[PDB]
């Protein structure tokens, strides 16, 4: 079934892409607000003990809600926190309690506010939780990768985290693409090997074909110290993730 | 909500109650949750967003969610009772077996369509197996289901598998296989497989019917949280002696099923090539 | 530290 969930997977990643470029239409966010919403998604879900994926899917719940709808600059973060209360409910087993997200908002928004906007955003959205994230592709990906190499994994994580902070340019990438695109760069940093073959048949997505959101991917990689959001790199500073951001990214992608 | 009126009640999630729709006419189930707290229930949700996304005839189809300000009501499609009340009409006699292999057939197709998708019911027991009247069964109650395309970490008892009893970390489709066995086993012989009244007693009635479980049978036992040294070492019990009226298919079929080891565990989709399912009709219940 | 209110 591992293959028909990765078939499944590639079919719903469309249906649950946000539209690319909404951030125009938006009248009063842009994409710095988002970059510094996800950054602070990235400390809750660090402080809070939440996965991964739970902050993944947050962040895709927040791009489809704002391709659908508009919001001002008040209300952003409760959009943000909405969609991680969303998310942990979702795929958390204990899901922090409404409460603790009131808490970590500042108490800017009342507990009413808090649901209030999760029911608008679970009304948006149609209740299509289960959207395709780069996590999922990633650890697909990762069960088709010999020798297992947990810096390799790890590497990868973290260039997938780093792909949520910037939505231009990798919100015009699907997460297949962004996945695959993080585990080269991951094989060549810390192996200096390339996109598997194996992959390449499971996938479909040729070394050529991920080229352009790989030197994306490249230049957010070399300039991840520099970023404006760090909380990504300090998480994946912890011995957890073997300390994959102290890693210097490779200079030239060989190609 | 305007367009369905209840008539009854057929459960106690949330109530579930039998409505007609005024439009269509169709009758449906209108399982209700009570949003005051937490929001929407973390149960409903997972239910509404997997259930929606698997379409399938063996697995209860969600045809409407009306989400309101204050309440929240699923609409399924009808079934006229689940396994459960089945197997309790039919003790005095067992159940046909041309019935129990359409069953199991068409349980492990809807298996088998979560697996392809990334959804594990977790919950499959008799009650969770709505039956119609022409002859078809469903899955229901996905309220504990969970999408698996990243692990998912572990948390009745009757249809738990040896591994979440052993302090497993990890689910996988293997505990569904596993549920789905027990079932199967419950329909064959209209008792209960395993009885267990707690997390020791369900497991001290597994090794009881299938054997202590070896490093042979099931590498890893031994590295194991919930695995203790002070294990009774009862031999396999034969599976003609516990499952008197199945074949040699089913048998060799109940016994994939049953596994210990969940890698070496059938699958859905291998189980619906057994030859246990060469001559699978659609008998009316 | 994570609790702290965004745009203010």
């Amino acid at each position: 079934y591992h293959e028909d969930i990765h078939t499944y997977l590639r079919e719903m990643e469309v249906k649950c892409k946000p539209k690319v470029g909404y951030m125009k239409k938006q009248p009063d966010i842009t994409n710095s607000m988002r970059a510094i919403l996800v950054d602070w998604l990235v400390e809750v879900g660090e402080e809070y003990k939440l996965q991964n994926e739970t902050l993944h899917l947050a962040v895709n719940y927040i791009d489809r809600f704002l391709s659908s709808m508009s919001v001002l600059r008040g209300k952003l973060q409760l959009v943000g926190t909405a969609a991680m209360l969303l998310a942990s409910k979702f795929e958390e087993i204990y899901p922090p309690e409404v409460a603790e997200f009131v808490y970590i908002t500042d108490d800017t928004y009342t507990k009413k506010q808090v649901l209030r906007m999760e029911h608008l955003v679970l009304k948006v959205l149609t209740f299509d939780l289960a959207a395709p994230t780069v996590n999922q592709f990633l650890t697909q990906y990762f069960l088709h990768q010999q020798p297992a190499n947990c810096k390799v994994e790890s590497l990868a994580m973290f260039l997938g985290e780093l792909s949520l902070i910037d939505a231009d340019p990798y919100l015009k990438y699907l997460p297949s693409v962004i996945a695959g695109a993080a585990f080269h760069l991951a094989l060549y940093t810390v192996t200096g090997q390339s996109w598997p073959e194996s992959l390449i048949r499971k996938t479909g997505y040729t070394l050529e074909s991920l080229k352009p959101c790989l030197m994306d991917l490249h230049q957010t990689y070399l300039k991840a110290p520099q970023h404006a959001q760090q909380s990504i790199r300090e998480k994946y500073k912890n011995s957890k993730y073997h300390g994959v951001s102290l890693l210097n990214p490779p200079e030239t992608l060989n190609l | 909500m305007e367009n369905f009126q209840k008539v009854e009640k057929i459960g106690e999630y949330g109530v579930v109650y039998k409505a007609r729709n005024k439009l269509t006419g169709e009758v449906v189930a209108l399982k209700k949750i009570r949003l005051d707290t937490e929001g929407v229930p973390s149960t409903a949700i997972r239910e509404i967003s997997l259930l929606k996304e698997l379409n399938h005839p063996n697995i209860v189809k969600l045809l409407d969610v009306i989400h309101t300000e204050n309440k929240l009501y699923l609409v399924f499609e009808f079934l006229h009772q689940d396994l459960k009340k089945f197997m309790d009409a039919s003790a005095l006699t067992g159940i046909p077996l041309p019935l129990i292999k359409s069953y199991l057939f068409q349980l492990l197709q809807g298996l088998a369509f979560c697996h392809s998708h990334r959804v594990l019911h977790r919950d499959l027991k008799p009650q969770n197996l709505l039956i119609n009247t022409e002859g078809a069964i469903k899955l229901a109650d996905f309220g504990l289901a969970r999408a698996f395309g990243v692990p998912v970490r572990t948390y009745t008892l009757w249809y738990r598998a040896p591994e979440i009893l052993l302090g497993c970390k990890y689910y996988s489709t293997a505990v569904d296989i596993w549920s789905l066995g027990c079932i199967f086993a419950e329909m064959v012989t209209r008792r209960a497989l395993f009885p267990g009244d707690s997390e020791i007693d369900q497991l001290f009635r597994i090794f009881r019917t299938l054997g202590t479980p070896d490093e042979v049978v099931w590498p890893g036992v031994t590295s194991m949280p919930d695995y203790k040294p002070s294990f009774p070492k009862w031999a396999r019990q034969d599976f003609s002696k516990v499952v008197p009226p199945l074949d040699e298919d089913g048998r060799s079929l109940l016994s994939q099923m049953l596994h210990y080891d969940p890698n070496k565990r059938i699958s859905a989709k291998a189980a619906l090539a057994h030859p246990f399912f060469q001559d699978v009709t659609k008998p009316v219940p | 530290k994570s609790r702290v209110q965004l745009f203010k």
